[PDB]
């Protein structure tokens, strides 16, 4: 059971000199063979890409700074130097900039892969807690770097998702001149998210290690509802060599698909608009913010008071929580429902492989994260309000309800027993 | 005594904490260059009366727009009933009803107001700067970031926004000119 | 058909004699009114685009405006060191250092100085100062043209720019026919390179890359399928 | 012996679901109640000073880089809208500025602490290795920072600690170019500099964690040749309360005295010539580079040629070691030397509180460093330079040749048993 | 006898009318060569030194040379919220915004104001064009005042600076004798405010810090002697 | 077989890796804009022949000095004997001896050279600026940094630095002009 074979240091005089720091018997008996179950699919190779991504991105990172000078004078202009000048240029901002897409897409299916098989579930609330901690931090940190070009998407979006804090009643515009420096977004604010945007990685990284060091403690989730069976466990077999190539397989074939789109699809994911310097006295149409906040942002101009399902009418029984406030607030439960879960699930139960109504209700889960992602890019007309409402309600509706109807009513199927399915 | 002398070390330990944290939060808070916030003199100087004139000023753009007959009319024909915010947010004036007559503007040291509207083009809803030039559903102004419809005074319509655009305080400079501040 | 330029593709390093046909356009008509500030002088010799001869570039740089200094005050003699010069109000436009990518973006600079064509049967007066293009889509329209809710119904809209050439504007040393359509296609493969100049070393180091890995991915696969074979052998 | 305690989780339900993640058993039992000898004396405080100098450097550096912009043209202006504008302002440079002053004088006492009681002496190398990287990582950021106000003194700073590296050949003008972005300083090598030095700390960081884990692993020195006779241990009382509210006495002893300081003496440790922008065409009278850097400065511009122990004169025997080349291996190897001690001390015995010829040449090494400090600020004229070369020479000769004849013949004291000493 | 300041010390936040009249002397006699680019005018109504009344600094802005623009190149009417002008060249000196700091400081500033006797007697003829200082030492010196190996033997040096007072230059609204060592003195302070002028900030803060610490050192000293005391009793 | 695919897979991926790492080393390397590295024309234009002329270029400063008979004097006066660095690092002519007659500078387009002498004013131990107008313990430039006297036709004396002060690649414009490049 959890076999740890520390090695025991009996190597020779260098691993018995080792006496001293530990080191390596933590990265032997621990983070190299560490018992995981044979019965993996190809949804958990997702942590090994976002820790590789992560090092790229802080890499290039360092890099790129080494040319940005924060000032809005001189920051499209280093921005060019860098594009034309250094030898690499174009290379690292590209990878930076599609990398953050990436590292979404790769959080995204992290994520969806966890709601799955139950890794939300006892005995794991720790890591969800902590990956929650950080989508929130990443967040934070890819809308401090889409201003430092200072373009023009840099400059509407800065205002509207600062403007957001400023809603709220009493404490509204205080925050908002501490955060952007002043009245309104100038260099000061560039200095603070250029500051801040080159700090919160390392808090990741730290979080990571956290997040890396809960499921090292607590055994990797499984396909099934089932544990390592600790009491010797034939099944399990250890992570290296085993695990850690098949990963880094799946990685080359990843990192292949995302050089190709540096190198043949790069400005694709972007806005053409960040290619203009900035007008404080000119607004773009469709400011878009960018791809991996449209859901949150529709969820926030949805609530308008423009539908017979308008809660905000209601809402307004307080004279206080107006509109913009009642959307902020929702947008801040639908990711704090997102964390609450594993205590809403009221389930004995494990991966909806064997909860079929889950199935169903899962997928259109999914479905809806789509939806809300295309709907954010549309305008606020007639039909779009509509759906949007429905996407919002309906995403609410999952995390809070269904779930506990479902652990009550839901255990049509047979459970597999030893998680050696030699089948 | 023991609880005495253990709980003061650790009060005090905790205010002197407090003391050298609060500039940490302190400093990012506008500086004094920032502090100085003053005003801006616009000539209007003959821009062809009626289609728009934009000023920078604060950070933000101040709009300064002459009037169209058509434009007018649709204003001077709307009610209090029916509009979103009725306060008149020009800070030109007390907190009069939201009435094209006290919301146009003074009367450039003589006697009229249906002629020039200068107010601050920042849309209430979060900060964005609505399409002017005769947009949206009502004749006016559309903000792009989220869809509001403001009309020919300014006062918001259709959308989010919960208040008009605001008008700050300026008075004329006999004839030719504009005080913001 | 859409006439795809030589670089829409996995290949198509930048035809140089197009760019250089694009150069002779652009200091000749493009910068009585805009400007590339972006671009340094010294590019005109980087390989990759138009690979003139430097001595060349030098004199077409002292033989443009005066850029004045940065430490003392005093109109010098240009030097290529500098950048493109800039052209910024009393009629003039906006830089082209970047507009091929704030727009398939050449495409829109090809459709719309090609397209300025007279005013339709809707509004034949058209407007004073302001002239009509088939594509630009960001300008004022009459409304005349407008529909009941404030759409318009031309394709295009009122740009204040001018139509920039005739049917025979200027000559081609190579020897060429200088019709508009050609100096509309070579100027756009010249603002394409401008804003893009390491194109054909991205498409090498995709080239590479996609090699390589696809290498190490075929290699790690098979280490796969060796080290998991005992164990997916009997089912 | 060793009692970790780990306290079994017994508190509380709370106390027992955190068997998810250990964290607060790593705490309490490891880096809280750490049985420490009852012999310390006040040199074991200043590891505690080091960490939150540390901290307070890397805090006050966070919210500078917020008005810093890296740039030649806007540097110093940046600097002063800080020192003015800010509300704070000149408290975060000076407490910044005079802050690695502390920094450096506190590892002085760590170090020569540790010479001392023999704190190199095995099993204790592993600790000796990361404080030697450490102290280089540190230089190197304090070198980057004072650079970064491109006042005067920075320019010429950056010019010869720049040449060093190009006088060596072959590869030394391509590094130099490689280092600075071109041939000589500008803004690229700002860029570099900020770029590192607002990376660097978290390294520091890092191998400061080694550093706690290392010495958690083995023993406190203790002011004697004993250990904490395993095998229940009387002696050995915990950290907490007792030696953390000694260590947190003489820290606000010492915050006290710096910011009488940085409010009375602050421009004290400073160059006022680091006020007067750069001039690439005017080179300032006695640049003398700082004050935790004249040691090695000098060791470096004492091998001239210039006296009947040149040693120079003997190593052209090889055309390629010149002179500057000399100076820059006897400045390594003065700190290489250092870092190999616990394998020159040839001595099966421990601190010298019981090796009085050891005492004697110990104290006179404590008087070569001070004299090294003092000289690297005097210019090479006669007799300085006579000055210079004597105290290198001995440095030299302590660390390569006097332990070694001390572990042979230097035994004529009673040492302690019973690391209990209740006298 | 040294002519301390009143700032000199652990209190002395800069008497304000000794920096009005140092203002009288600044923008009347060392403005005509000297600037002060690091310093706002605003800061002539900030607490600390000369707490002016608004309008006239607004006034005195006015009053000031034109500082055009950083957008539209156009000579405006110079608001205060810019920075004082920059004499730069042909017979101007260096800016004073940090000069004293750049040196006890504003006892250099006094001591060098101070002296432009005659030459003296080994080289009366002197210089063309360069005036005599006792206490400037970064000037040079002729070689009939050198000794053996290139020292000088005299105090100071030979500076490019004109004597710039004489017995009686200005007037003082207040009332008081403006000889030249008191508008030595005054500008010394003046100069030191647009150097230092959050002093006295500093000076409470290191007051609150001391005593807040002293006392935290205090309390923990009571509670160390406590916990170690069964163990520091029998002997 | 398990030695060649497995050895092999490690080949691959370490190929790879320093293919990606070479660039976050290339990249500090000098950019194209510091690759330009040009020429500059100073005009003599009567700076009153004998105490000196600086300008900057290519980042460092190029001293251009008229002779004074004294320093002249003092220069042909130096035997190759007693002189560090006899290799004459002026770079437009080849390694003759560090002569005044070859090391003082081309003839104005005529014939003469004790008359004015431009080199790289940077000290070749560490590439501080010597201060210049007669200094030193030898009437020409002082080094600060660490205290290296050169000579009025700038041959390294009396210090650590190892060569001369070199002379960059010059020739006249016909009697008023220098060209630097
Ligand atoms: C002045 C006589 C011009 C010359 C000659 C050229 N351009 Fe221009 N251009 C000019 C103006 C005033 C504007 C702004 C138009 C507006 O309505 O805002 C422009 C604009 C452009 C654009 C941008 C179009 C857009 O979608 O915003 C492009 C791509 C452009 N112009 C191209 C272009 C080329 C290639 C020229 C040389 C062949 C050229 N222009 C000449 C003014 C003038
Ligand atoms: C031109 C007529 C001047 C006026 C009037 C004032 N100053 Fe000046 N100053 C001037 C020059 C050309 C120089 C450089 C002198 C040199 O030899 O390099 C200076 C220098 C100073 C300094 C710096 C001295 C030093 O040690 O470097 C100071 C502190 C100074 N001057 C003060 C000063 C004051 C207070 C004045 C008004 C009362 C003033 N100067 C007027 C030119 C001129
Ligand atoms: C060491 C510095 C550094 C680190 C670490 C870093 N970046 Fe950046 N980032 C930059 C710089 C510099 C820019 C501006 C240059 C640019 O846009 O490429 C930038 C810009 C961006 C942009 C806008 C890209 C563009 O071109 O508009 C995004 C998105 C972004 N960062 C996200 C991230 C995320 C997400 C992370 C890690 C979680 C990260 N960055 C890590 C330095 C860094
Ligand atoms: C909001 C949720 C969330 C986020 C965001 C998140 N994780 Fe996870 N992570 C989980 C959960 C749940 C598991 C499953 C743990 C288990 O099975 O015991 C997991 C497992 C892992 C694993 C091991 C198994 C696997 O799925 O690969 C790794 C490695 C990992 N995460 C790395 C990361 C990294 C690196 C990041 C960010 C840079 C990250 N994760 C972000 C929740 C998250
Ligand atoms: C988050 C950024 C950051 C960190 C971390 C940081 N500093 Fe700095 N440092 C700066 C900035 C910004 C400046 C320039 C402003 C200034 O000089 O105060 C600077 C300047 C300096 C200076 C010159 C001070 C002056 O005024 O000339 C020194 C010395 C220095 N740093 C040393 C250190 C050392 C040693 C450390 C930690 C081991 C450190 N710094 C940590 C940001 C930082
Ligand atoms: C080059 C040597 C060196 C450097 C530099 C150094 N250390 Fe140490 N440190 C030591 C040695 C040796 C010991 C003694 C360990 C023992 O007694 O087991 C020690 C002990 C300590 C201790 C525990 C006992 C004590 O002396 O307080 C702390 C805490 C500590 N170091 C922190 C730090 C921090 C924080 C830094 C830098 C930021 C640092 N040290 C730099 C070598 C070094
Ligand atoms: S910001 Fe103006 S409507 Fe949303
Ligand atoms: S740098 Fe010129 S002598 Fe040391």
């Amino acid at each position: 059971s959890g076999i740890p074979h520390d090695h025991y240091e009996p190597k020779t005089g260098i691993e018995k000199w080792l006496h001293d720091r530990l080191p390596i018997v933590g990265l032997v008996y621990d983070t190299i063979m560490i018992p995981t179950p044979k019965n993996l699919n190809w949804w958990w190779i997702w942590g090994i890409v976002l820790a590789f991504t992560l090092v790229l991105q802080i890499v290039t990172g360092i890099v790129l700074a080494m040319h940005y000078t924060p000032h809005v004078d001189l920051a499209f202009a280093s921005v060019e130097h860098i594009m034309r000048d250094v030898n690499g240029g174009w290379a690292m901002r590209y990878i930076h900039a599609n990398g953050a897409s990436l590292f979404f897409l790769a959080v995204y299916i992290h994520i969806f892969r966890g709601l799955y098989y139950g890794s939300y579930k006892a005995p794991r609330e720790i890591t969800w807690i902590v990956g929650m901690v950080i989508y929130l931090l990443m967040m934070g940190t890819a809308f401090m770097g889409y201003v430092l070009p200072w373009g023009q998407m840099s400059f509407w979006g800065a205002t509207v998702i600062t403007g957001l804090f400023g809603a709220i009643p009493g404490i509204g515009p205080s925050i908002q001149a501490w955060l952007l420096g002043g009245p309104a977004v100038d260099n000061a604010t560039l200095n603070r998210f250029f500051s801040l945007h080159y700090l919160l990685p390392f808090v990741i990284a730290a979080l990571v290690a956290i997040h890396i060091w809960a499921f090292h403690t607590t055994g990797n989730n499984n396909p099934t509802g089932v544990e390592v069976r600790r009491t010797a466990e034939k099944d399990t077999l250890p992570f290296w060599p085993y695990f850690v190539i098949k990963d880094l397989f799946a990685l080359a074939l990843v990192l292949l698909g995302f050089f190709a789109v540096v190198a043949y699809m790069p400005n694709y994911l972007g806005h053409p608009d960040n290619y203009v310097q900035a007008n404080p006295l000119s607004t773009p149409a469709h400011i878009v913010p960018e791809w991996y906040f449209l859901p949150f942002y529709a969820i926030l101009r949805a609530f308008a008071a423009d539908v017979w399902v308008v809660i905000l009418v209601d809402g307004l029984t307080f004279g206080i929580v107006d509109a913009k406030f009642f959307g902020v607030i929702a947008m801040f439960g639908a990711i704090a429902v997102m964390a609450l879960a594993p205590w809403l699930d009221t389930s004995k139960v494990r991966s909806g492989a064997y909860r079929p109504k889950f199935r169903m209700w899962f997928w259109f889960l999914v479905l809806d994260f789509v939806v809300l992602t295309w709907v954010g890019a549309m305008p606020t007309e007639y039909p779009y309000d509509w759906i949007s409402l429905i996407a919002s309600t309906y995403w609410f509706a999952y995390f809070l309800v269904i779930l506990p109807l479902l652990g009550a009513t839901e255990k049509p199927e047979p459970i597999p027993a030893s998680i050696e399915e030699d089948f | 005594r023991r609880d005495f002398l253990y709980h003061a070390t650790a009060a005090t330990g905790v205010v002197v904490t407090g003391a050298a944290v609060w500039p940490l939060i302190n400093q990012m808070n506008a500086s004094a260059d920032v502090k100085a916030m003053a005003s801006i003199f616009v000539d209007v100087s003959a821009v062809e009366v009626g289609t728009q004139l934009t000023v920078k000023w604060r950070g933000k753009p101040v709009f300064i727009r002459r009037r169209d007959e058509k434009d007018i009319e649709l204003a001077r024909s709307v009610p209090l009933g029916a509009l979103r915010d009725t306060s008149a947010e020009n800070a030109n004036k007390p907190g009069a009803e939201a009435t094209d007559e006290n919301r146009t503007l003074p009367a450039f040291d003589g006697t009229n107001t249906g002629e020039w509207l200068v107010m601050l083009g920042v849309c209430t809803h979060l900060g964005c700067v609505p399409m002017g030039d005769k947009s949206g559903d009502f004749g006016g102004w559309f903000c792009p970031c989220h869809g509001s419809h403001y009309d020919s005074a300014g006062r918001i319509r259709k959308g989010p926004a919960p208040r008009n655009l605001d008008i700050p305080v300026a008075a004329f400079v006999d004839e030719t000119t504009i005080k913001l501040g | 058909p859409d006439h795809a330029f030589s670089f829409e593709g996995i290949f198509g390093k930048y035809d140089q004699a197009q760019l250089r046909r694009g150069f002779q356009v652009y200091n000749e008509v493009c910068s009585a009114c805009h400007g590339m500030k972006f671009v340094p002088i010294r590019t005109l010799a980087d390989d990759g685009g138009p690979q003139l001869d430097p001595t060349f570039v030098r004199e077409y740089a002292a033989g443009l405006d005066t850029i004045i200094d940065k430490d003392s005050g005093e109109e010098r003699d240009r030097k290529e060191t500098d950048m493109f010069p800039t052209r910024v109000g009393d009629g003039m436009g906006p830089d082209l250092s970047v507009m091929a990518k704030a727009r398939g973006g050449p495409e829109y600079i090809y459709n719309y100085v090609i397209g300025f064509e007279e005013n339709p049967e809707c509004a034949p007066e058209g407007i004073d100062g302001y002239y009509y293009n088939k594509t630009f889509q960001i300008g004022g329209v009459p409304d005349t043209c407008k529909d009941a809710a404030g759409v318009k119904i031309t394709h295009g809209s009122w740009a204040r720019m001018p139509p920039p050439l005739v049917d025979d504007q200027v000559t081609y040393e190579d020897g060429t026919p200088a019709t508009v359509d050609q100096m509309a296609q070579d100027v756009s493969a010249f603002l394409m390179w401008a804003a893009e100049p390491k194109l054909v070393a991205r498409k090498q180091m995709g080239l590479v890359a996609m090699v390589m890995l696809g290498l190490l991915s075929v290699m790690l696969y098979l280490t796969n399928k060796r080290l998991w074979a005992p164990y997916k052998g009997h089912k």
